[PDB]
């Protein structure tokens, strides 16, 4: 920024757009350091009462799986899950 | 002489003068334990081997109840579950934090019991 | 007993292929100690080769001859299409490594080994 | 119309409906080869039936695709003529027989 | 032929310490190894520009034999 | 509802179910020990013998489309005789959805191959031919890949250890970089964490 003004129109006429207005540097256009002390949230977790973990458990509800043709232990044309719904193009530049 | 129960659905035929936690022993089922180490006696004095008898509303400590013939225990319903919360809240309610410096560290019945149970 | 087998049928088959494996490796050597500029004779090659397959003679299962021809022919690509170099070839002969003692008594005043 | 697909490797069919008919006509003829208790006759029989209603029904390829609701008009030729090899496979192979050998009894138990 | 057979023969490294005659038998007469004797067989064949399978390679555990095939 | 816990629906677990009713009356044969996870997933289990069956009739029945073999695996579990469990990881788009096909072998039991349908695989069999030593036939280029030219032995498995028989070093005597066994510095800590206390009632295992 410290530059000239002819520089600047030079180079912006070499480039074709504006720089002064999107500059990589960074001359104070960043947050201050030495921010200042924070205080912190908690979970809906850190409560008093009806917190029993028995009700959110998480790594105790999985139960084993469900098997199906063991060795020991009319119908219609089924597929593994519904299909894939066809996508469509964008409202902003589906062309390139 | 045998004597029947049916835990978890599971049955059992054990002997009389017997214990509910022998009895889970010889399915497989672990009982939490404090105040219990098959080499001594006996007392209820932890009250963290509680669980539910169904048919029967009050909760029991396995080291010390003889199994009645025709019982359905249950391990890890939620009576139980939330007996041992309580019961491991009250504990660490005083046991200082002395984990690190503690010696018993890796080892600790009280420090798993309170990880899973 | 009563098992599935694998590119063959018997000890005499596989020792075929076997015999088809020394005649490759018999006749590739020379082009390997000239290829790479090594310094052993062409005799120490072949000794090392008769070597190597000796050390397999308490074999009985045709399934274990035949990995063992596998990987042996696996090993001839990677050799004649160059790909081991020197290092690579002369792994084999411990040539900086003290002969084990197998002198008990030599065992005993060195180290631990029974 | 139309000039591209969309893909690499397809073409620009301008005989559709027809391939379809011819196919799926040749899958069921096949099909004819197949004892009646082979679930796989059993069920693309039926696919293959409701494929050639579609086709019959809809006429116009913009349409019939997404009716298909499959892929588009030359995929489906394509996994069509892969279900037909699959068939003429499935003749040679004997799957519809039962098991092989069951195995060991320690074998699908997880954990150890 | 036999000649250049033997000649060899005497060439080869533990082999002709006394007799290397026409008819001796291999792995029986001179009670030796099948890797040895493909050896020998390779040698042959890179002496006359000849081709020879494992089998019929096996089966000429004869020198008599041997000369007869790289006549064949 | 609660925050820490991911909803257990039922969409997938009907579906899939119904999926693999399916491929079960369809093979028969070839098949054994179907499963649906906790977790939305589809595990088939299968002979060795049913392999590019199995593989062919995925990839091209319409009603499966499982053409992208996303993966293929090895696992080690020695406490049985057929030990080698064979993973593959494969997806459908149309359907939007994966499967899991799983196939026991063991050492001195070689495999079919699948080259013919799933051309990925012409490596991932090269690294189980290389690592574990399970073998594959019908299979053109079958080499060391990861480990060296020289290398020997099957790491990936549990029995070859962490560190490894050889290392190397550079000997001025002959100016080559030779392989000597090993004499580490530190050794490998091995700790002790496995702890008893039974956390899944669930998952137990009686006498
Ligand atoms: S490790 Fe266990 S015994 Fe030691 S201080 Fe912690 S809670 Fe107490
Ligand atoms: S184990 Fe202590 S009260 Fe029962």
């Amino acid at each position: 920024a410290s530059a000239t003004r002819v520089i600047q129109k030079l180079r912006n006429w070499a480039s074709g757009q504006d720089l002064q207005a999107k500059l990589q540097l960074r001359y104070q256009e960043i947050a201050k350091r030495t921010q200042p002390p924070p205080k912190l949230p908690v979970g809906p977790s850190h409560k008093l009462s009806n917190n029993y973990y028995c009700t959110r458990d998480g790594r105790r509800e999985v139960v084993p799986p469900s098997i199906i043709m063991s060795s020991q232990k009319e119908k219609k044309a089924v597929t593994p899950a519904p299909p894939m719904k066809r996508w469509e193009l964008s409202k902003d530049q589906p062309y390139l | 002489n045998l004597i029947e129960v049916f835990v978890d659905g599971q049955s059992v035929m054990v002997e009389p003068g017997t214990t509910v936690l022998q009895a889970c022993e010889k399915v497989g089922m672990q009982i939490p334990r404090f105040c219990y180490h098959e080499r001594l006696s006996v007392a209820g004095n932890c009250r963290m081997c509680l669980v539910e008898i169904e048919k029967a509303p009050k909760v029991v400590a396995a080291c010390a109840m003889p199994v009645m013939k025709g019982w359905n225990i249950l391990t890890n319903s939620e009576k139980s579950k939330k007996a041992r919360e309580g019961v491991m809240e009250f504990l660490l309610a005083n046991h200082p934090l002395d984990c690190p410096i503690c010696d018993q560290g890796g080892e600790c019945d009280l420090q798993d019991q309170s990880m899973m149970f | 007993t009563s098992v599935k087998p694998i590119f063959s049928r018997d000890l005499n088959e596989a020792k075929r292929r076997v015999r088809e494996l020394y005649r490759a490796w018999y006749r590739e050597v020379p082009n390997t100690v000239h290829l790479m500029q090594l310094d052993i004779t062409v005799k120490q090659g072949r000794d090392k080769v008769r070597e190597m397959f000796m050390k397999n003679a308490h074999v009985t299962d045709p399934r274990v001859v035949d990995l063992l021809v596998i990987k042996g022919k696996m090993e001839l690509q990677e050799t004649i299409k160059v790909w081991k170099q020197r290092t690579h070839v002369m792994r084999f002969f411990h040539e900086t490594e003290t002969p084990r003692p197998k002198d008990f008594l030599s065992k005993f005043y060195m180290g631990h080994d029974p | 119309l139309k000039k591209t697909t969309g893909l690499v490797g397809l073409a620009v069919c301008d005989t559709p409906h027809e391939r379809l008919t011819i196919l799926y006509t040749k899958t069921l003829d096949i099909l004819k080869h197949f004892p009646k208790h082979a679930a796989y006759r059993k069920y693309t029989e039926q696919i293959t039936n409701e494929k050639l209603d579609m086709v019959k029904a809809e006429p116009d390829v913009k349409k019939l695709e997404a009716l298909l609701q499959g892929g588009e008009v030359e995929e489906v030729i394509l996994q069509a003529e892969k279900e037909l090899s699959l068939a003429r496979k499935m003749l040679k192979w004997k799957p519809w027989e039962p098991l092989v050998e069951e195995p060991p009894a320690n074998q699908w138990k997880w954990p150890i | 032929i036999k000649d250049r057979v033997l000649y060899v023969l005497k060439l080869y490294d533990k082999i002709d310490p006394e007799k290397l005659s026409v008819n001796s038998h291999f792995m029986k007469d001179l009670g030796l190894d099948s890797l040895d004797q493909v050896e020998i067989i390779m040698a042959m064949e890179d002496e006359f520009g000849f081709e020879i399978p494992d089998i019929d390679a096996e089966k000429l555990m004869c020198p008599q034999e041997i000369v007869d095939y790289i006549a064949d | 509802k609660r925050p820490t816990v991911r909803p257990r629906s039922d969409v997938t677990h009907k579906q899939l179910s119904a999926f693999g009713e399916y491929v079960a009356e369809i093979l028969p044969k070839y098949v054994q020990q179907v499963q649906v996870s906790c977790l939305d997933e589809l595990e088939i289990c299968i002979h060795p013998d049913g392999v590019i069956p199995t593989l062919t009739f995925l990839r091209d029945h319409t009603n499966a489309q499982f053409k992208s073999l996303a993966d293929l695996t090895a696992v080690d579990v020695p406490t049985r005789q057929n030990r080698f469990e064979i993973v593959y990881n494969l997806l459908s788009l149309r359907f939007n959805s994966r499967i899991r096909v799983k196939t026991y072998a063991d050492e001195l039991t070689p495999i079919d191959s699948i080259v013919s349908v799933h051309i990925a695989a012409n490596w991932y069999e090269r690294e189980v031919w290389d690592m574990f030593g399970v073998f594959f036939f019908n299979h053109p280029d079958l080499r060391r890949i990861l480990t060296d030219y020289g290398f020997e032995g099957h790491p990936f498995r549990k029995d070859f250890p962490l560190t490894g028989y050889v290392e190397l070093r550079y000997d001025d005597e002959v100016k080559r970089v030779v392989a000597e066994p090993v004499e580490l510095a530190q050794e490998f800590r091995k700790f002790d964490l496995n702890s008893p206390w039974e956390a899944f009632p669930a998952y137990r295992q009686p006498p």
